[PDB]
């Protein structure tokens, strides 16, 4: 195989990831398993999160995930939200939750 | 002979209505062009002559909502912890001291 | 045309909206106008942020990207409109 | 003009994942975001680790442990297993 | 005699506002860092300098979160700092969940 | 070991702080959340540590942690 | 030197050659290390100038933690500046809670 | 003996010049050179990120004062504003 990411088996873009690595002055040079690990770590965290959104999506019975999807997905996940503590999610919304006081009796 | 209603809604029960029913959507709450007005004034006052990409406005408004429903939130909780149900300015300044703001 | 007053267009039923999804129920009168306060100290913070980025850059029009460096500055970075 | 994107190589993890399930626009511009970020951040960390060791370049061990920095504990098992995993096989091959 | 109750605090709050001293003694500190490190790597050694610093951030940051706690506890029309006291401060700051 | 905080220790660090009335479950959640702040701050530092291929954790190490967790601290070579 | 050329104390050619170092850029312009050291220079002023003043107040001729820590909480600019800060030996400035103190 | 450097000197000349009968101890001197290190840190990185935003490959005079009005506040600020251009100004004079 000819790409990168084909050698280390991965779907992200070796490549693009050692070209943004050199054009950003991280440090003078840039070692050749570095590209590859960040690729992978990248695409591991984006299947995770995937995996959440699309599940949020079947549980509202829809096709194709929206923000809303990825807001519950994140925020319902542990340790997703607080990678993502300090995060803004455009339409995002919020979890649904009252406070029990607020309840009638 | 008379037309009579039937009741009336104990008070708070809209409130909770509301309160899922807002929980439930994500659409924008604060109406878009007064929002855009008041960012023009700000700006305005920081600098003249300046000119907006309508998306730039639209992200400003989200994060100004989000900043807005995470404080209401906070507020909340402090409003529970003095014992009481309705959120009042104090709980805001108390808020807002905690969270590091001024 | 001058501008004056606009934050008043924050009208008292948005508010109560917003407060609903906070998981607010019951608004004391006065919270209205400090609301408006904080709301605005904030738009003011993040307003100066990007108006600083689109002066270093040379251009007349704010860009939502001047928006979003601006709030990652804030370490209240937002996800939906690039970067 | 050519405006650069991780859309194709989230299209095909997710077809991967849930291959029959749609991303909207503004949920891939997200994504996006989030892929951005995540980069940023850890590529910052490991500039810092290389720094405070002064050392000249970026190894996979800089990633590693910035990675151990940043994300969480089951998270970062996982995410430093695949990456030493990629790596092993990009040795390999 | 006998100091009315609550005066002897507001003095001693005078006293160690106005220093700056640290005020856990060094030794049980250092050995509770160490068995605290020895978790996550064994034969693990400290420059002294370093407990020193572990010392100032830990104090300095109970230090701000008293503050926060009493701050809360007078909004809550009290006077003593309570466990949910601490609890609402740390929530609100959004280091606890 | 943890406990070697003793509570009178607690007290004068909430004197500081300006507290005037202190109650008794107080001074062990006080004891946890110490022990979480240590257990964060000193994670990163052996990593920090580790990285570096020493056995003998520095001060240096420690600031970097800090500075990580936003708790910048001063006077230990910054 | 160039500091004195540009009527500055601090060394200007330390922080060109930081600026190189430090990985911020590829290439770096001649104005940007006087600038920054004049910059940096100017804030060490203020911060010395009121560490000074308080050491007065308190009757002592070297500066301490101690006098740093208040100059900086009492200053409002320079608290919000130092707002993630922890400062060694610096403690914290007096105040107590009005409903605290007796009746 | 490793040759470590610090700002020591430079923050006790400019002490000289605002307080010229003081002292400064040596745990506040380090203290000073923390403060330096963390200014110059932030500033660097604002620059950085500035040069970054504009794609552009020069940390220039500009990117430091847009950097310093960036994160400093209003009236400090402005005073290391006005300092900076007048060194620089200076500088570009001799030579």
């Amino acid at each position: 195989a000819k790409t990168r990411s084909s050698r280390a088996g991965l779907q992200f873009p070796v490549g693009r990831v050692h070209r943004l690595l050199r054009k950003g002055n991280y440090a003078e040079r840039v070692g050749a398993g570095a590209p590859v690990y960040l690729a992978a770590v990248l695409e591991y965290l984006t299947a995770e999160i995937l995996e959440l959104a699309g599940n949020a999506a079947r549980d509202n019975k829809k096709t194709r995930i929206i923000p809303r999807h990825l807001q519950l997905a994140v925020r319902n996940d542990e340790e997703l939200n607080k990678l993502l503590g300090r995060v803004t999610i455009a339409q995002g919304g919020v979890l649904p939750n009252i406070q029990s006081v607020l309840l009638p009796k | 002979g008379g037309v009579m209603k039937p009741h009336r809604y104990r008070p708070g029960t809209v409130a909770l209505r509301e309160i899922r029913r807002y929980q439930k959507s994500t659409e924008l709450l604060i109406r878009k062009l007064p929002f855009q007005r008041l960012v023009r004034e700000i700006a305005q006052d920081f600098k003249t002559d300046l000119r907006f990409q309508s998306s730039a406005v639209m992200a400003l408004q989200e994060a100004s909502e989000a900043y807005l429903v995470a404080l209401f939130e906070d507020t909340n909780l402090c409003a529970i912890h003095a014992k009481r149900v309705t959120i009042m300015p104090k709980d805001i300044q108390l808020a807002r001291r905690i969270r590091g703001e001024r | 045309k001058v501008l004056r007053d606009n934050i008043q267009g924050i009208t008292k039923p948005a508010i109560r909206r917003l407060a609903r999804r906070g998981g607010v129920k019951r608004i004391s009168g006065l919270i209205y106008e400090e609301t408006r306060g904080v709301l605005k100290v904030f738009l003011e913070n993040v307003i100066r942020d990007a108006v600083t980025y689109t002066e270093h850059a040379k251009r007349k029009t704010v860009t939502a990207m001047d928006v979003v460096y601006a709030l990652k500055r804030q370490g209240r970075t937002l996800y939906g409109f690039g970067g | 003009t050519r405006k650069e994107s991780y859309a194709i190589y989230v299209y095909k993890v997710l077809k991967q994942v849930h291959p029959d399930t749609g991303i909207s626009s503004k949920a891939m511009s997200i994504m996006n975001s989030f892929v951005n970020d995540v980069f940023e951040r850890i590529a910052g960390e490991a500039s810092r680790l290389a720094h405070y060791n002064k050392r000249s370049t970026i190894t996979s061990r800089e990633i590693q442990t910035a990675v151990r920095l940043l994300l969480p504990g089951e998270l970062a098992k996982h995410a430093v297993s695949e990456g030493t995993k990629a790596v092993t096989k990009y040795t390999s091959a």
